[PDB]
């Protein structure tokens, strides 16, 4: 375990930084947990669109 | 090439699909045969324009 104390300037400034670390922590966490990940942001659907379209011509039979 | 199959009474879907996959193998002269229903070579059949 661990602990992180945030010494900031104003309450409005440090409050947003509190949930900002917890949000980014789960991002790094979830990647390093399921151990095999894949690039997101639409990179999966774009690559499958090109490969499966060339694979369609090698089959036939409707 | 699709209207040639419908005007000949053939099946346009089966011919066009098998013809499209045949051009992926490199043959550029293959086309629809109006007499027999099949994919044939129009260059060796001497259909020229």
């Amino acid at each position: 375990s661990a602990s992180i104390i945030l010494r900031g300037a104003n309450d409005f400034m440090c409050d947003e930084m509190e949930r900002s670390l917890h949000d980014a922590l789960c991002v790094v966490k979830r990647v390093l947990e399921s151990k095999s990940v894949v690039p997101g942001g639409g990179a999966v659907e774009a690559a499958l669109s090109i490969y499966l379209e060339n694979y369609a011509t090698s089959m036939g039979s409707r | 090439p699709r209207q040639l199959c419908d005007n000949a009474g053939f099946d346009a879907t089966n011919i066009l699909n098998k013809l499209r996959a045949r051009h992926a193998q490199g043959g550029t002269w293959y086309g629809v045969d109006i007499n027999n229903e099949d994919i044939a070579d129009n260059f060796e059949a001497f259909v020229w324009e």
